[PDB]
């Protein structure tokens, strides 16, 4: 249940593609919230 | 209110991460850690 955020914002001038990087986990906020494991894929932010 | 044992107060250089605390070797045995209160890094002989 415990709802790891790990969120970053990267600088973004592409078309279709990404970078690269290396190292494991940070969680920049971390809080046992009680979600189910199963989805992940950057939400919406528009106008 | 911790984790005693012994060694020597002897600060250590290294630069954690705010969301990090143990230490671990080759062996994964604990030699640097993070202070509770003060953010100070050291290391255990």
């Amino acid at each position: 249940g415990y709802f790891k955020i790990y969120s970053k914002h990267t600088p973004i001038n592409l078309v279709r593609d990404l970078p690269q990087g290396f190292s494991a986990l940070e969680p920049l906020v971390d809080l046992p919230i009680g979600i189910n494991i199963t989805r992940f894929q950057t939400l919406l932010a528009l106008h | 209110n911790g984790l005693t044992g012994t060694g020597v107060l002897t600060e250590s250089n290294k630069k954690f991460l705010p969301f990090q605390q143990f230490g671990r070797d080759i062996a994964d045995t604990t030699d640097a850690v993070r202070d509770p209160q003060t953010l100070e890094i050291l290391d255990i002989t």
